[PDB]
């Protein structure tokens, strides 16, 4: 009935957005450091066979 | 690490025969200079006392 308690639950909508954001960075950065690590052990092992 | 070991391995065991090589060259090549020369200094000294 009051917009001051629509207002409290429209943060609580920006906060839900900034989580789902929060969560697609934070699964870019464990893919990146595998693919990372994935190239790493296959460059130190062809140091060894070189 | 592990692949990297299995590949160290083989390294390894050929650094140990390219070790194996330059030592003893450097080795047997000063011990046959030393050898060359007393023969020749006892060959000459055979004739030296006739």
């Amino acid at each position: 009935v009051d917009q001051r308690t629509r207002d409290a639950l429209q943060r609580s909508v920006q906060l839900a957005i900034e989580i789902t954001t929060n969560s697609q960075e934070a699964a870019a950065k464990h893919e990146a450091q595998r693919l990372e690590q994935e190239a790493r052990g296959r460059l130190e092992r062809q140091k060894i066979l070189d | 690490q592990s692949e990297a070991e299995k590949a160290r391995k083989e390294l390894l065991e050929l650094e140990a025969l390219s070790m194996a090589v330059e030592s003893t060259g450097t080795a047997k090549a000063e011990a046959e200079s030393r050898a060359e020369a007393a023969r020749i200094e006892g060959e000459g000294s055979v004739l030296q006392a006739k």
